[PDB]
């Protein structure tokens, strides 16, 4: 059922776009190892798509650790810290804290204000991005179709193709 | 120990997820299987004293654990294509009357229906 994928976050707001690598198995999360790629809002398609890239190049097909009562991926790799509560929530807080400081925010209300978040995931069928609603100011979710606003991209799409539908998934935003 | 990480000790590790995550408080990162730790102590089983009122408080969480359609929030991101299954671990305690327990096996039945499985346990 589950196949090996890739994962990365974007978060956008007026100042900035953000593209951070996500790791996981079902689900995926911020990753201490991946990369993070700012840019200003008027990035152009290739370079936007390139960061993209090159975030999804830097996720990790991995579990909190080995489990024996049922079946698991045979290239699954293992990372007990990564899936963490207390550092999940602390790095976290961290990479909130970077953001504010960078750009001055003085106040976490003014940085997630006007900010939207873009979901992607890889694998051998398609690339996804999906668009979210800004729910809570720290919390976005389903926009919610079934889930017929997703940007569905092949693999072969090229870097401008991958950042031309970042900004589709972005204008789709709720 | 509390029961949101009593329930944590039957569960694989790394399944607990950051607080606040809607309604779910565990996820089985393998396998699928969501799981939200809801519990009622005597002092608010005791306040929910009128008819439909606990009946409505796990009904309100059951309504949001089957209509989970995608959360990201704390770095993480978790939507309903990666949910293969769904419980409620309900802990009531000792002073919970019949018509209350009426109130619960009437919402274990509605969660069931609603494709949620929950689950009931006595805490002295
Ligand atoms: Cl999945
Ligand atoms: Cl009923």
């Amino acid at each position: 059922d589950i196949v090996k994928s890739a994962w990365a976050s974007v978060k956008m707001n007026t100042d900035f776009i953000c593209v951070d690598t996500y790791s996981g198995y079902r689900s995926n999360q911020l990753d201490p190892l991946g990369v993070q790629h700012l840019s200003s809002p008027d990035v152009s398609d290739l370079d936007l798509g390139e960061m993209v890239k090159d975030a999804l190049s830097h996720s990790r097909f991995v579990l909190p650790a080995p489990r024996t009562d049922i079946w698991i991926h045979p290239e699954v790799t293992f990372d007990l810290d990564l899936y963490d509560s207390r550092r999940t929530v602390e790095r976290y807080d961290e990479w909130v804290k970077k953001l504010m400081v960078h750009y001055g925010y003085k106040t976490k209300r003014a940085l997630f204000k006007d900010m939207k978040s873009c979901d992607i995931c890889c694998n051998h069928d398609a690339i996804t991005i999906s668009p979210t609603r800004h729910e809570k100011l720290e919390v976005w979710g389903g926009t919610g179709l079934k889930g017929s606003d997703n940007v569905i991209l092949s693999v072969d799409s090229s870097p401008t193709e991958i950042g031309a539908g970042l900004r589709l998934a972005l204008s789709r935003c709720k | 120990m509390p029961w949101e990480d009593y329930v944590g000790k039957t569960l694989p590790v790394g399944s607990r997820l950051p607080p606040n995550f809607k309604t779910y408080d565990y996820f089985d990162r393998a396998t699928g299987a969501v799981v939200s730790a809801k519990s009622l102590d005597t002092q608010t089983m005791a306040k929910l004293s009128n008819p439909n009122q606990v009946y409505s408080s796990i009904k309100k969480n059951i309504d949001v654990t089957a209509k989970f359609e995608k959360a990201s929030l704390s770095g993480v991101t978790v939507n309903s294509s990666m949910i293969t299954s769904k419980e409620v671990r309900l802990a009531v305690p000792v002073n919970t009357t019949k018509a209350q327990w009426t109130e619960i096996n009437r919402a274990i039945e509605y969660g069931k229906n609603q494709g949620v499985k929950v689950t009931v346990t006595q805490v002295k």
